[PDB]
């Protein structure tokens, strides 16, 4: 119940031919550019509030002490992204991005739409380090703005760093967003009823991602609720470790596990984006 | 109300506690369990051990570990009380070496409020006995002679223990630092 | 606060040149091509449940005698659904269509996205009589199946003709259809984030699309909630007669209305189609 | 498919003896009141604005016509429900609920929960004049207060005129009560799960009350969603004029239409409430 | 920021005395009765499927091994619902409870509705060891029953063990809750607009509660929308380990942390309950 | 209960309708106002005449509406009852010339039951009068005069006219026809 | 662009109108068809045409009504013009009695622009014909001699009718109030 | 493709293994960092280490891990390796007693594909050595002599090391049970 990278890619050609395969890109894509992990962003700062950084960290998820560092002062969650702007988008992940096998097997592949969950801009980076054209799209004011048609359009499903309203940091907010209202929520409800998605980058343990797959389901099976139930397009979940019990799961949620090598992790999301091609 | 609560879960380390920091109003006590972390280093175990308490109850909590340190082996068991102490009860008087027969014992606390962690450390060395002498005490008190006595801690009374030990002086200390 | 047919042409061209014009068709789009109207449909076919005609409309609204047939026999709903899919599409029809000089000046331009609202093919036969392709989007069958990229994306926002299962016509689906939760539903959710509506031949007293018209403004102001207020796309209405009091009405709603020569209805929306090239 | 006075009788007794009948009450409720009745509420007020009574009514339905009064002026909404408390509050309106046959059989009965969709307080006076006590629930401050056990709670469904912040009454504040987040219908959604309904003033043009029954129709059966189905209670609705189509419309609503005698309105309905007892 | 036992009992009280008090018992006040705790309950019925228990756990969280062991065989998750009906409802866990001093404080106190979100019947039967009457409310079914005025309803909030198709113990099950569409949360949707909480026996980490009271906030800042903000009344929280960021991420949703203490659990909670008489 | 509900606004029309089927007991009353249309044919406003009436009152409703065809005006006023009584009450028999003095009074009952309406429709004419004579009458039965006869409508008793008049023909029909 | 629209059915109204204002750059012509509402009086009838109008169209509209009353009928059509036209063409000059021969031929105009209404009534009398005479007019013009004339309306040539009927004047009315 | 993911992080026992096992073409290897459980029973350590080693890498793993066990300490170190390399590299020859001068050398493998785990072990004894001979080797092979023999483990080639050492028996047995 788990494909191979070899019986994966006439099915991932089939869906990029016609136009209807999308990436959603989750925290492990942007895993090769050696980024902090909330591990050392929000404990450096706990010296602020005064905590020892491994006591700050004994208190909650990393969701739940964001929410805490922004109620404690006014203006002071913007302290944490100005941080992560100049750590995330800095000029040495700049620099592994146009050294990158997996961002440049993603930029050498003519999509149409990007999803990302991450807040850097390494995904638009990349398709401007192959000499093509992006659109970012995290607000109202993006979707609004002209564009051409050609464009991939990279759809920043939490928000934008240099866009600070439209993060989704604090737990608070990651609740408001599983009501599916904010604008990259619309636009996900129209293209599921088209495309294929193709998720990289994510862990069974998310437990975001499994609320948003569940809710693709749901939103998929409501769709054609008063019409006869047709075979519905798949989705697909690249992993280096699947395991025994989690395939199982997914696949009642219309997505197929696709077992990759997990002894070079990023040369093997390179050999999946290049047999798309 | 108590303030700060005391966790254990040896017995007889409770009851030495409560021999002297009894009559404290504000002192509570706990029997949480925890994982105890293994290590050789005293301050890395103490200071680690806060954490794993403070996950447990959420409470502002006093921990406590010990230590022995034997100048014949180089440390060992050092922090390592659990893994030596179920397999080499009091043995440790027959597989040290004859000659050098020194050694030293450590005790340290550490109380975490959630903010800030602080690391009491008491340290008593005299030599190690031949022989398992002595029955009230706990995990390597028979075995143990501080420096100008002849009489071991197991020896001794629970008064005259605590004007020795590692654990008498850090309970002193632990009263005038948090009021108690 | 209403617009005449010169100064909505440059309003109209803007959006158009930047492809984020998208006309949403009514019945009065289809008035040329000489159809039934509902005062004989089903008037015609309460003759069979026993009533005189002039007296089974006494009891209720179109939508409401719908559903009182719906409910009388099974499969008697969909005698009305072939009774309709002959006359509406007829090849007299298909005569005039060709004629027609909205339908010619609608299919001269180059337009991604239709919506319309009534169930017979006069807008996909339109852009097919000019040589383009077009097409047909009503169930998740359709939005499933493939299609090239230049292709105009006609969408049936009360369902297809040749698929019955995907009409609005019992008073039931139309407040069924108020959730927004139908697959032409979850389309127009995300387009009303990008684009600008030009309503054509509706009426002020519809009372549907008065609703999509309220709803639309309402997710379009939910969905800058959180970024600062910027002043989103203006919609359009081209209307006849337009009044004294409903203009002002839907200025409210991001509504522009525009005043059309009533002396030829039929031309003088030929002329606003002829403008926005 | 219709039930007489008679046979309506021990259904009524049956869910009122177990405390879980709910009367609903419209606006031909309050008509032995000789309250105004819109065609000259806002008809009068049109002078102010310049029109002539007669072609300010031209303009469309008094919801739309109430909406372009609130968008006239800053603090002109609040003309008309301080004009609309002294004429439906007044004292010879009072005096006419203390000699009225119906608001003294619906206050002999001890009642739980009465719904009202009118904005007069003759339905809470109407318990009072019975030495009763009632209270009053709009908004979520008098959700908030407090009360006793045994006090009958009259829910406000469109608000009250003593607090005008509630009142619905322009076409934009009944399109937002379509989603039923208001506090009077968060307490509908968990008394439609417990109770039978009995509908007393209505017609069935009306459009926003056959919302209600289709909309209270499906959170019944979405409730026994998971379960197996079970046989619901069924709602009432009483009228003077059942007709031929109507009634068989509202059976697939969960709702038995009484059929009352027309030649005494107002006795009618009160030998409909004195048979509860 | 957090109370203490004494400063919260006369809080507690006044709004026990105006009947807007309602606890909402979790895992922990179930937590003297020794049940089993779900790490033997399915690594357990593990073998059955051919793992052993300390690697079934090792592939996720347990509402994930239970959507696991439901998709496994068919009529297969109707065997843990048996298991779960001998383990919890079992005889030598009725004797603990009518020793138990948290069960003899909550059943000595008149309740009006008690929410619930474990699946043992150990409310109910408190409150029948008492003397006292109660009505189980899971299903559609057991809503629309009758009842008496005066008793208690105790409304289970995940389910029942003796009615398997309202457990929520699968991890979709958990998902689809969050819609608040089931009919415990179309009851809670209007208790909220009226009443306190009193939350008894959660983790911080429990992050199923935690959307709970995030939602239940969202809820009644909706309900006061058009009208001016009025402050509301205040829920409560009694934990035993209250820490030092989570009481202030609580303090934005309405939750008030009681610190009890933690020498005693059981006789905390038993003391908390019996300073509200 | 009643079945049928006769709707009138005319009330003498009423006291002459109850004179003869006020004892049945499947007979109701109302009075509802409808907006009436004018036509000159009589087929044409009854039958039009009762779907105004079903939408005011929604029960299976039983109307009427009389007319006078004049021969020497070409019918007229025919079923435009409302436009001369408003203006020429009895003067009829003025702007009428002189020599042909002939004229037809026409009745007609419609019952519709929300599926299907029912015409029933009598007919009487003797002439016209030169002067209105006679008190007791409703819109033109003053200068009314019937064939073998001469004295008026409103000259005869209320039994007296039922026996000549159109209307006193339609109700014995309307007894029959729906049992009554 | 049109402002005003002028809202007809009668074709041969409309080419007495645009012999008129036809040069006029600012009214345009409409031919909705509106249900017709019957009185006798006129104001009453183009008061109540004029919303009927606006229903249909929702432009600022003009509307027009004729009216004939002879003193030997007491009005009498009125503004009836459509059910004595659909059964009396032009036999008006038989039904009348032969003495008094004494009418009066009105017109009327009212133009709506959403907000107010306003009437503009001309009126013209002279007799009534024993005859019909003339061809060109509509619905009573053959029968209706003004005063100091024997030719009658439809005798006449187009501009010799609009120096002496009611609509002539009225167009030359509505000219200078809307400027057109 | 492989299909079992053999793990560790010491690289001296990577050498040894792909001497071996090498060229078998369904071995993959992986370096994922795991929490060394620390105990002295390596039954027990190497039971727990791959279920540390499954949640960090989720495809069917082999891990390893070794035992001293010194008859004059009464197991000590057993598997305890991690803390008393940490303080005690060679100096085992020292504080070991001259007089027995007698050890045992554990291996233990486990296999766990997700759902069962399968553990190996293996067993060599000779002696203790008086001193640190030899260079090539891990964690304590200049100390180990084996049975027979007077040449320690890190002074044997790599060939004569896996004829004679525990990890040398495993990895043959390794092969014929997943087939490699």
């Amino acid at each position: 119940t788990t494909l191979t990278l070899s019986e994966a890619a006439p099915l991932l050609k089939k869906e990029f031919r016609e136009g209807r395969l999308i990436p959603f890109l989750g925290a492990g894509f942007s895993k090769p550019l050696k980024l902090p992990d909330g591990s050392q962003l929000i404990a450096s700062l706990a010296k602020t509030l005064g905590f020892e950084p491994e006591l700050f960290d004994m208190h909650g998820r990393f969701e739940q002490l964001a929410e805490f560092f922004a109620i404690s002062a006014p203006n002071r969650l913007q302290r944490l992204v100005y941080e992560m702007s100049l750590s995330f988008d800095s000029a040495e992940a700049e620099a592994l991005r146009e050294k990158s096998p997996m961002h440049r097997a993603l930029a050498a592949l003519d999509w149409r739409t990007i999803y990302t969950t991450n807040y850097d801009k390494h995904v638009e980076g990349a398709l401007r380090d192959a000499g093509k054209q992006a659109a970012v799209l995290a607000s109202f004011a993006d979707f609004q703005g002209p564009r051409a048609r050609d464009v991939c359009e990279v759809i920043k499903f939490h928000g934008t760093l240099d866009q600070p309203d439209t993060i989704v940091l604090t737990e608070s907010s990651y609740f408001q967003r599983m009501a599916l209202d904010a604008p990259p929520d619309q636009r996900l409800r129209a293209d599921l009823l088209a495309n294929s998605f193709l998720f990289i980058g994510y862990s069974f343990s998310d437990t975001n991602i499994r609320y948003i797959w569940y809710r693709m389901n749901q939103l998929r099976e409501q769709s054609q609720l008063g019409v006869k139930h047709s075979q519905a397009r798949r989705c697909f979940f690249a992993t280096h470790g699947a395991g025994l019990v989690q395939p199982d799961i997914l696949q009642q949620w219309n997505i197929d596990v696709i077992q990759l090598d997990p002894t070079d992790k990023s040369a093997s999301v390179a050999r999946l984006l290049e047999s798309i091609a | 109300a108590p303030t700060w609560f005391y966790n254990t879960t040896n017995s007889e380390k409770l009851r030495e506690l409560q021999h002297v920091l009894g009559g404290s109003a504000k002192l509570g006590y706990l029997t949480a369990k925890v994982t105890e972390i293994l290590d050789v280093d005293l301050e890395t175990v103490i200071r680690a051990k806060a954490i794993a308490a403070y996950r447990a109850v959420r409470v502002p909590v006093i921990v406590e570990h010990g230590a022995l340190c034997i100048d014949a082996l180089n440390g060992l068991p050092g922090a390592l009380v659990k893994p030596f102490w179920e397999s080499l009860d009091t043995r440790l008087c027959e597989v040290i070496p004859a000659g050098q027969r020194t050694a030293r014992a450590r005790g340290a606390l550490c109380y975490c409020d959630g903010r800030e962690r602080h690391v009491l450390i008491e340290e008593t060395e005299g030599e190690i006995a031949p022989s398992a002498r002595g029955t009230g005490g706990f995990h390597w008190d028979p075995i143990f002679i501080p420096k100008g006595q002849t009489r071991t801690f197991a020896e001794m009374s629970l008064d005259e223990k605590l004007s020795f030990s590692p654990l008498g002086r850090l309970h002193t200390r632990l009263r005038t630092e948090l009021g108690l």
